[PDB]
């Protein structure tokens, strides 16, 4: 049993451009066991319509995954992911910055 | 296209 | 250039919860193709390029057939290893496998491997030469015992080397128009202060395909490492990747600082200023 905890990158699809439509990408890394819990949060509260891609991994034999979903960014919306694993002692949370 | 081979290890 | 194929396999088990989990994935480059998910309602292989769509139903009747065979060797496998290993039945436990083949520019057969995990390191792999096992553990020699037994390794090597280039290359025909196309990297740099005394530089390549890609600091024509930060190739969502290098330098010395970029699609490496 070897387990590592996962890297965490939050950012958009596209340039972020205020009333264009993107996406919002979590990418989730390097982590083993496959195990994870991601949610991507507006202002503090979790999206509903969060798809993601199937599951693989890396030379390393360890797993990555990217949660994404649509989204129009505002000047004032703050957008962040909220990740959980057996390797974290409490959920960690990623603030997106442009 | 997978493999045929699936020899339980 | 080089191309590869890859299928990546994934069983969990989960004691209590039923049947293991299995996922299974199907690569060419960096371009997912096919998919199989044990939770998933078809219960057949499924599609996830354009282009493999060109497929017949017996294309997707023999993979169902085969990807089935996996899982079921797999759910096997969970069971053996927790005894190999004189394991509870009550934790979770993961096996991880992998196979494919790169070909050269040439499309002709380069390397072929054929690798399996237990619980996030090695238990088994097939070596080069595609004729001999490499036991990672005293716990994997009864495993390679019995494959050497069986002639494993020869149905496979005659799998590496034909069935898997055949196929691989047929892909690369079908589906031309994305799989031998390169994106360019869209560069540019940005600049960000920390102190009055420290900038940070950032150095960005967006949209590029495939995902290979580098990305150096230079100082004053010499390669610059310290104090500079480098993240993991992400991937954007539409089948192109992106990744930045930043480097901190002291306020008033930002010019002397380059990014270089180099990628199948820049015939001429990219050097950016600030």
């Amino acid at each position: 049993m070897i387990q590592r905890t996962p890297k965490i990158q939050v950012y958009s699809r596209h340039p972020a451009e205020n009333g264009k439509s993107n996406f919002l990408n979590c990418y989730v890394s390097g982590f083993h066991p496959s195990d994870i819990e991601v949610d991507l949060l507006k202002n503090g509260e979790r999206i509903e319509k969060v798809e993601h891609s199937d599951l693989s991994f890396s030379k390393d034999w360890s797993f990555y995954l990217l949660y994404y979903t649509e989204f129009t960014p505002t000047e004032k919306d703050e957008y962040a992911c909220r990740v959980n694993h057996v390797t974290l002692s409490q959920p960690k949370i990623v603030k997106w910055d442009r | 296209h997978m493999t045929e081979v699936v020899r339980h290890c | 250039g080089s191309h590869s194929m890859r299928y990546f396999f994934t069983s969990v088990s989960r004691p209590g919860r039923g049947e293991p989990r299995f996922i299974a994935v199907g690569y060419v480059d960096d371009t997912q193709f096919v998919r199989f998910d044990s939770d998933a309602a078809s219960q057949r292989m499924e599609p996830r390029a354009p282009w493999i769509e060109q497929e017949g139903p017996e294309y997707w009747d023999g993979e169902t057939r085969k990807v089935k065979a996996h899982s079921q060797t797999h759910r096997v496998d969970l069971g053996t290893l927790r005894g190999y290993y004189n394991q509870s039945e009550a934790g979770s436990h993961t096996v991880q496998r992998m196979y494919g083949c790169d070909v050269g520019s040439d499309w002709r057969f380069l390397r072929g491997y054929h690798q399996y995990a237990y619980d996030g390191k090695d238990y088994i792999a097939l070596k080069e030469d595609l004729r001999s096992w490499t036991a990672a553990d005293m716990a994997a020699q009864t495993t390679k015992h019995k494959w050497e037994a069986a002639h494993v390794a020869e149905q496979l090597r005659a799998y590496l080397e034909g069935t898997c280039v055949e196929w691989l290359r047929r892909y690369l025909e079908n589906g031309k128009e994305t799989l031998q196309r390169t994106d360019a990297p869209k560069t540019h740099m940005t600049h960000h202060a920390v102190s009055d005394h420290e900038a940070t530089l950032r150095c960005w390549a967006l949209s590029f395909y495939p995902a290979e890609i580098t990305l150096t600091w230079q100082r004053d024509g010499e390669d610059q490492t310290q104090d500079t930060e480098l993240v993991e190739t992400r991937p954007a969502g539409d089948g192109t990747f992106q990744k930045w290098a930043a480097v901190v330098v002291p306020s008033g010395q930002e010019q002397r600082y380059t990014c270089h970029v180099q990628h199948e699609g820049l015939p001429k490496p990219l050097t950016l200023r600030w």
